[PDB]
């Protein structure tokens, strides 16, 4: 498209996602997700081909029934209270509505079924934006409200996130599909410390979002969205696959790496709030996209697959574009366990 | 999450629109807006947990004003017994409310 | 009596649209160089009830394998409507009296575009469903323009009530005030029936008729209250209700005459037209008339 | 609450579980999210009328248009994809899978 | 009631009229013997869709104009229309209206 | 040409002013109307108290009347904790009436065109 | 009481949800949908939503419903809860409605940019290419 | 929750204005302008006390000074206020300017009879003053005593002792 | 100045319509803000009562308040009986 159109239609989807972190009227954050949503479809269909497009019609389904399943529970909260302000809810039935609609906007389990899909019709930079960049609305009106959420129920779409993602991820060759799933089990890790602390959510959040920039940018530099294509790169581009085995490592939740940090602080807060079950049963869970992560680098740097003459001559040349922020992205993504105090900052 | 942009900047985007005691044009009066005010009054301040357990009153009050349930509950019971009686056939409703009155200005 | 007068307002109109026909085929004739229908009758005027009577005879060719719920129902939805719009028009005391009756006017006009869709994809067969296509396109297109006119017009008059166009033209016409407003709207109007230069497309035929007709008629009437406001006193409505009459006779007049003056567009050519040469005028003038009445401190009265 | 917004609130649960069956043509589903904003109008519209709160008259309205700009990107999208079968089946979109 | 008892009216009249109209005919005998989906016209209902949505907001216009807030009134209506118009001259540049 | 545009920009300015003078002429008729309403104000406040006091006084000894068989039930008894007084509700007043006025008083208005 | 008006107009509206929810034959599903609106704004009308239920009926069915059947077609207790005083020399209807533009500033600021990218989106979306 | 009580019936028992909104609108502007302290005093009572059980004698006094006001008009020119209403009640809209004339045969005689000037544009609306001896309600909405604020600690910041204490981290 | 000049009169030509909306609309968004109306029109609806004017207690120090309409103190209504 043109450069203008799409800088401002990025720029819409900030500003929905903005205007929803900024307003305390549920019509605003109502009408911020449906900025959010109205900017959102061209981008995944920047690049146009039949499985944009259906990755795009699927992505509006969800997320427009999502949006009247959230309306349809502030209008239930008013009718219980005339108030408009985002707070505790003060309705047992308003609040299940807002949270099944929040879970099916954070593709949360059981609402995960459109993440893979939507993620392997679009493009790895669309790829990027989705699973960055639109998690940060619903997890923030989460927050506000995080004093209202019947704990059984959020902790029981956390449980079955981790679960879906470490068994779905197990199963696939395409990067895409590893990262939506990867995703879906940190959105269920995410979402089963908000009843107790949203200071961690917010750190998992952050820590998740630097370790899924490096790896989306790892992967566009490496232009593959398969094993084997990835299994090339060693080839052309070693130092990049060694980086990406250690960006992997972190996202698989390894001390010292910097993944092993949120996990690590989430389980200490389930502590001390006499809840040992549930973390114990997350790490375990977790083991599963340690070992798909695992096999990623078996397959990308730590062995030397075949590959073929021509290669030979993309020797002679290097990348004309380039990302200021990767190596920035990888260092905060690898190396940052010993600065765990400085959560305090309230994140 | 929650940025109060509107706080730090005293601007007032959305706030003018929350609830229904708030300056409403040509000084329109909302139904419940006697209500709502002493709940927002009673729990100023105080923050949400003390706000639930000790404001209970006036949200009780407020509550009842928005939905009417118990004058629903009470109407329909004095119409239930007064069918009953009309049906034993002891009761007999005055002219008043047959539409006999003498109506008043 | 609301009954009698649901009739009394039903029935003229019908009447009127019976010799509407023969009116047009009259005057087309006399600007033709020739004479129109002047032998069922003593000057023409059996004939209306002899085509009615042929019409409603003649055997109605049903399609046999179109859709019969929607084929029954598009004259029904054309007649109802044609004959509801009626209801808000003040001449000068309305039948029903509508705080909103402008809009709902406009409501009902924008709901006139289901019976050319029904009867369109009821025809099976493509071309068909092709013209109705056309004329819904057109029809949308140009009652855009009219709802934006209609309220920049209406900014004059305080309200959305018809009764207060009344009060408002009590000392001059609302023509002089915006007469290139009122140029677009009776453009728009003659677009919004179909008329020519805009024509581009047994019982059954007949309803649809008469629910153009009675369309043509109820447009004209709104034309006249809207821009030519006739002096109304409150001790005598029957100057009123005459003026009017004259009035919106002349305007209907005025659309056979157009009929019998120009060629006809193209379909490209309208949408053109409109899309862009009324719409960037339209926003204009709109702007103009929100400015006008803050500017020169007349804003009317009622809020 | 009486049985009025009972009415409503069924309504848009019917409207809901409409939309989640997916029989087949898309345009269903889409004409499944229009009568649960419908459905949504007429009861934010009673609940505000009901309790005289004047301003929130704007919402509703609002409501409508962004649904209703909503509704457009929908039929655009349906359209696209017809553009590439013919129909605009469900069963048609099965390219992408878990 | 006088409303509800009009449409009834004019909806009975309508029936009436149409069903003897189509069975008059009907009592004596007689013989009784694709693709293309252009994309042009569904672009003109879109945009006359999204017209229709900024022709809402305005409708409260003659209302708006007794607020005491003249200034504000007439700076967001003027700003909604410059709006329409920028979406006009959009949709005219990008070659949105041509046949 | 120039004259045409001229005969139009002068007739604008005609019925400019003319809609001036007589907009302005039609507020201070209203203004004069809602100072009738204003001086008419508060004798019908007075009645509306007093008709709306003596509709809850009638359905209050109707109740007494009624409810003498039920062991629970306290005659007259509010369902607000405030002792501050509340509007009566539509359904207080026209409650134990005849459905016409009930009507009446609920879409009179409405259904009235 | 006319044997409550409101509940069976509501009953209608469940009842024409149910017509079209069932989704046969799209323009059948088009059409309930068209009349489950036209009974919910008898509702809003009869409730006394005069304006609200005329937009209903004038933006809602002459514009959306509209475009979705030329889409269509080119493919293949009541009376209690009420109130005692009255409004005074206007509707508050209309008063509400009309304070959009004094008091919400913000929202027509939203409103209008969403509805400008509205515009740039489809055409983007339709593009093709 | 407690007995809501109210005034018995004959409490509410009133000697009644019992002339149609014609007459009334025909006669608002001089009604205004002579029984106005009545009324006010009525309306500041009713907007204070926010109860209609409190204000029942004010609006008895109201309904005296209307009468005593329509009886002045009986007395002295009843038929040029008759044909003024007359014109007043042909209207649908009960317009004033329609029957301007018939007007101003009635503030001639009411002037001359009573010495009655009608009032101006601009004056009805006027925000007054109430010289009343009606104490001030001061718990009109009959609230509650508010719940005591939190405590609201202050006091010279410190660094935390041994650091933030997290784990293994000395600062 | 020339460049203008000749482009205004190149789009007087072969385009009147679009001339003319730009120019009215231009002559929308500045003139009221010249206009010396505007301020009586706010005033104007200023004026314009709705609401019954609620009394004030007096207590012995509102010199400027009225007892009676009929009083010389009070907002004023001839800057509009003489518009
Ligand atoms: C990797 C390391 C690369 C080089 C970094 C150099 C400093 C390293 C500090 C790391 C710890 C930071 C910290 O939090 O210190 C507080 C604290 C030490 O502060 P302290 O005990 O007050 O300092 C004692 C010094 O003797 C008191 O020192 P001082 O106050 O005199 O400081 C002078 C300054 C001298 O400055 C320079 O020399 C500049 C030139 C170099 O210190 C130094 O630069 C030399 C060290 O560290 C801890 O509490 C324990 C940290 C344990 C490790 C972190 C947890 C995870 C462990 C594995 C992480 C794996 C990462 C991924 C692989
Ligand atoms: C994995 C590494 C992530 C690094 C994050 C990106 C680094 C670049 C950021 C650029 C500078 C950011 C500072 C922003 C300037 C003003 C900050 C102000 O606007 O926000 C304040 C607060 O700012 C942030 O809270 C501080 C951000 C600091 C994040 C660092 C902590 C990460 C954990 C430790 C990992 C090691 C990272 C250090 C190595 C670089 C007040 O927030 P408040 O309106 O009142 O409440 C909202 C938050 N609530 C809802 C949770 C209460
Ligand atoms: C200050 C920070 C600037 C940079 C950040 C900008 C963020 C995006 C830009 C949009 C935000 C603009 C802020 C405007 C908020 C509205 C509220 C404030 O401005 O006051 C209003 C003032 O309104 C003025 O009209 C402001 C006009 C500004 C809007 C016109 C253009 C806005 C364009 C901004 C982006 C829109 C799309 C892009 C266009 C290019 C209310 O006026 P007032 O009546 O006293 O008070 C009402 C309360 N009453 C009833 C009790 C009296
Ligand atoms: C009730 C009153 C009815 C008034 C109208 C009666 C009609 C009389 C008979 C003629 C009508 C016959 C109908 C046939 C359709 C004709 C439509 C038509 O051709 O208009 C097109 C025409 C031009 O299009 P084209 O020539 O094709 O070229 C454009 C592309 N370059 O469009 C227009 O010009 C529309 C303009 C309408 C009038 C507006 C003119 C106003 C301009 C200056 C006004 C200034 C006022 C601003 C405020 C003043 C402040 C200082
Ligand atoms: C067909 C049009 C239906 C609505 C017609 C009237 C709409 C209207 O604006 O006025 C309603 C009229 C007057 O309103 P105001 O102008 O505000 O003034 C009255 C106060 N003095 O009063 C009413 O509400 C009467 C009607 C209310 C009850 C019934 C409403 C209609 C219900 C229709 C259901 C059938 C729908 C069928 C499907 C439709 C698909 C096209
Ligand atoms: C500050 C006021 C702003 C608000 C007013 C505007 C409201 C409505 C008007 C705008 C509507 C949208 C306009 C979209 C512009 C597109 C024009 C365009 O692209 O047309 C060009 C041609 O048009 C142009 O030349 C572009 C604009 C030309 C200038 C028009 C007027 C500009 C300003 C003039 C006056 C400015 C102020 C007054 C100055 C005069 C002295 C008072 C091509 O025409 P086609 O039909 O596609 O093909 C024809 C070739 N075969």
């Amino acid at each position: 498209m043109n450069p203008i159109i799409y800088t401002t239609l990025i720029m819409t989807v900030m500003s929905g996602t903005m205007l929803v972190m900024i307003s305390s009227h549920w019509l605003l954050i109502w009408i911020g997700f449906e900025m959010n949503l109205l900017a959102m479809i061209p981008v995944l269909m920047k690049n146009f081909n039949p499985r944009a497009t259906e990755a795009a019609t699927k992505y509006f389904l969800t997320q427009a029934t999502a949006s009247m399943m959230l309306m349809m529970a502030i209008i239930i909260n008013l009718l219980y209270s005339g108030q408009w302000t985002i707070t505790k809810m003060f309705n047992p039935v308003a609040m299940t509505m807002m949270t099944m609609a929040l879970a099916m906007k954070l593709g949360l389990s059981p609402f995960h079924f459109w993440v893979p899909e939507v993620t392997q019709g679009i493009s790895l930079q669309a790829g990027l934006l989705l699973l960055t960049w639109q998690k940060l609305a619903p997890l923030s009106v989460l927050c506000q409200i995080s004093q209202s959420i019947n704990p059984n129920l959020m902790l029981t779409m956390a449980m079955l996130s981790i679960l879906i993602g470490g068994w779905g991820g197990l199963n696939q060759t395409q990067l895409r599909k590893i990262m939506a799933y990867s995703s879906i089990a940190h959105m269920g890790w995410m979402t089963a410390v908000l009843p107790y602390n949203t200071t961690m959510t917010i750190l998992n959040l952050l820590i998740y979002i630097t370790m899924t920039l490096a790896m989306f940018m790892l992967l566009i530099h490496s232009s593959a969205t398969t094993t084997l294509s990835l299994s090339h790169t060693w080839n052309k581009m070693p130092v990049i696959t060694s980086l990406m085995m250690v960006t992997l490592l972190s996202m698989g939740g390894l001390p010292p790496l910097s993944g092993f940090m949120p996990k690590w602080m989430i389980i200490q807060e389930m502590t001390k709030n006499e809840s040992i079950i549930m973390p114990t049963l997350m790490a375990m869970t977790a083991l599963l996209n340690l070992y798909f992560y695992m096999r990623l680098a078996y397959s990308s740097s730590l062995t030397m697959f075949p590959s073929t003459n021509n290669m030979k001559m993309k020797w002679q040349f290097e990348h004309t574009k380039q990302m200021k922020l990767l190596p920035t992205m990888i260092v905060l993504s690898t190396l940052v366990l010993p600065m765990t105090p400085a959560l305090s900052s309230l994140n | 999450p929650f940025f109060d942009v509107q706080k730090r900047l005293g601007l007032d985007l959305d706030r003018w629109m929350t609830i229904q005691s708030a300056e409403q044009p040509h000084k329109i009066p909302g139904r419940c807006h006697a209500f709502e005010k002493e709940w927002i009054e009673c729990a100023h301040g105080i923050g949400g947990i003390r706000a639930e357990k000790e404001c209970k009153i006036e949200f009780d009050d407020f509550v009842e004003c928005l939905l009417r349930q118990k004058t629903m509950k009470r109407l329909s019971a004095i119409k239930r017994q007064r069918d009953k009686l009309i049906k034993e056939g002891k009761y007999t409703p005055p002219p008043h409310h047959l539409g006999k009155e003498d109506p008043r200005p | 009596m609301f009954m009698i007068n649901i009739l009394s307002l039903i029935i003229p109109i019908l009447l009127a649209v019976a010799f509407l026909t023969l009116v047009e085929r009259k005057v087309l004739g006399y600007m033709q160089l020739r004479k129109g229908p002047n032998v069922v009758g003593p000057y023409g005027l059996l004939q209306p009830i002899a085509d009615a009577l042929k019409l409603f005879t003649k055997e109605p060719l049903r399609p046999a394998t179109s859709s019969i719920s929607m084929f029954i129902i598009a004259p029904i939805l054309a007649l109802s409507l044609a004959l509801t719009m009626w209801v808000p028009l003040p001449m000068p005391y309305p039948l029903i009296n509508m705080n909103l009756g402008v809009l709902f006017m406009l409501a009902m006009s924008s709901l006139a575009v289901y019976s050319i869709l029904w009867s369109g994809w009821a025809s099976n067969s493509k071309y068909a469903l092709i013209g109705a296509l056309r004329a819904v396109a057109q029809t949308i297109s140009y009652e855009v323009t009219l709802a934006i006119i209609l309220l920049s017009v209406l900014l004059m008059n305080g309200s959305y009530t018809l009764s207060t166009l009344i009060t408002t033209q009590e000392h001059i016409w609302m023509i002089f005030t915006s007469w290139p407003l009122a140029m677009m709207w009776f453009i728009s109007t003659l677009a919004e029936t179909n008329r020519a230069p805009f024509d581009l497309t047994a019982g059954p035929f007949a309803m649809f008729f008469m629910a153009e007709y009675a369309n043509i008629i109820m447009m004209n009437a709104f034309t006249a209250i809207l821009f030519l406001g006739a002096s109304h006193d409150p001790h005598t409505p029957e100057l009123y209700t005459i003026n009017f009459v004259l009035k919106t006779l002349a305007l209907t007049i005025t659309f056979l005459w157009i009929r019998a003056s120009y060629p006809r567009f193209r379909y490209d050519q309208l949408m053109h037209l409109l899309w862009k040469s009324f719409l960037p005028l339209t926003l204009a003038l709109c702007m103009w008339h929100i400015s006008l009445p803050i500017m020169t401190a007349s804003i009317p009265p009622q809020s | 609450m009486p049985l009025v917004y009972m009415n409503i609130i069924m309504a848009f649960a019917i409207a809901l579980a409409g939309l989640l069956m997916y029989r087949s043509h898309l345009m269903s589903s889409l004409l499944c999210l229009e009568g649960m904003m419908l459905s949504l109008f007429i009861m934010s519209t009673l609940i505000i009328l009901n309790t005289h709160f004047t301003l929130a008259n704007m919402m509703p309205i609002i409501l409508l248009v962004f649904a209703a700009c909503e509704a457009a990107l929908g039929l655009s999208l349906l359209v696209m994809v017809s553009n590439t079968y013919g129909t605009d089946y469900v069963q048609n979109l099965n390219l992408l899978q878990c | 009631m006088n409303i509800m008892l009009t449409l009834l009216t004019n909806v009975t009249l309508a029936s009436l009229l149409v069903l003897i109209a189509f069975w008059l005919p009907q009592l004596n005998a007689y013989s009784e013997k694709r693709l293309p989906f252009s994309m042009k016209f569904f672009l003109v209902a879109i945009t006359f869709l999204l017209f229709d949505l900024e022709i809402a907001l305005l409708l409260p216009l003659p209302w708006a104009s007794q607020t005491n807030n003249l200034k504000t009134m007439l700076t967001m209506a003027l700003f909604l229309l410059i709006l329409l118009a920028a979406s006009l001259a959009y949709e005219w540049t990008q070659k949105g209206l041509e046949w | 040409g120039y004259s045409m545009f001229a005969v139009g920009i002068g007739t604008l300015l005609f019925g400019y002013w003319s809609m001036m003078k007589w907009n302005r002429e039609r507020r201070r008729l209203q203004i004069e109307d809602f100072e009738a309403r204003i001086a008419l104000m508060p004798l019908f406040q007075a009645e509306k108290d007093r008709r709306v006091l003596q509709m809850l006084r009638e359905n209050l000894e109707e109740e007494a009347i009624i409810m003498k068989d039920v062991p629970d039930w306290k005659v007259g008894e509010s369902v607000f904790h405030t002792t501050r007084w509340v509007t009566p509700m539509m359904g207080e007043l026209y409650g134990l009436r005849t459905n016409e006025e009930i009507l009446s008083a609920t879409y009179g208005f409405i259904w009235y065109t | 009481m006319t044997m409550y008006i409101a509940f069976i107009l509501s009953t209608i509206f469940v009842i024409g949800f149910v017509g079209f929810s069932s989704k046969p034959s799209p323009i059948y599903g088009g059409l309930g949908l068209i009349v489950s609106g036209g009974v919910g704004c008898g509702i809003v009308l009869n409730f006394g939503g005069s304006f609200l239920g005329l937009m209903v009926f004038l933006i809602y069915l002459g514009g959306m419903l509209v475009v979705f059947g030329y889409t269509t077609a080119m493919a293949t207790g009541d009376w209690v809860i009420y109130d005692t005083g009255d409004s005074g020399f206007f509707s508050e209807e209309a008063m509400g409605i009309a304070a959009l533009y004094s008091y919400g500033t913000w929202l027509v600021i939203v409103t209008g940019w969403s509805l400008l990218i509205g515009v740039v989106v489809i055409m983007e979306i339709t593009r093709g290419n | 929750p407690g007995i809501v009580e109210l005034p018995t019936l004959e409490d509410l028992k009133v000697q009644e204005v019992k002339v149609s909104s014609s007459v009334l609108k025909a006669a608002a502007h001089h009604y205004g302008a002579q029984c106005d302290k009545p009324n006010k005093e009525f309306m500041l009572c009713r907007w204070e006390e926010k109860d209609p059980r409190r204000c029942l004698e004010e609006g008895k006094l109201v309904n005296q000074c209307a009468l005593d006001f329509f009886r002045q008009i009986k007395r002295h020119c009843a038929e040029p206020f008759t044909e003024y209403w007359t014109c007043i009640d042909y209207s649908g809209l009960q317009l004033f300017r329609h029957c301007r004339k018939q007007q101003a045969k009635f503030d001639e005689c009411v002037l001359d009879k009573l010495g009655w000037v009608r009032p101006d544009l601009g004056e009805l609306s006027k925000v007054t003053k109430v010289k009343t001896d009606r104490p001030l309600p001061e718990n009109p909405y009959h609230s509650r005593a508010r719940p005591e604020p939190n405590p609201e600690a202050e006091g010279d910041l410190k660094p935390a002792k041994h650091g933030s204490r997290l784990f293994f981290w000395t600062m | 100045a020339g460049r203008i000049a000749s482009f205004l009169k190149n789009a007087w030509a072969k385009e009147p319509v679009l001339v003319a909306s730009f120019a009215i609309g231009g002559l929308a968004i500045i003139l009221p803000s010249l206009s010396p109306y505007t301020n009586y029109a706010i005033r104007i609806n200023r004026a314009t009562p709705y609401n019954y004017p609620v009394p004030l207690r007096d207590d012995g120090n509102m010199p400027d308040v009225p007892s009676h309409p009929q009083d010389p103190q009070g907002p004023s209504l001839e800057w509009l009986k003489n518009l």
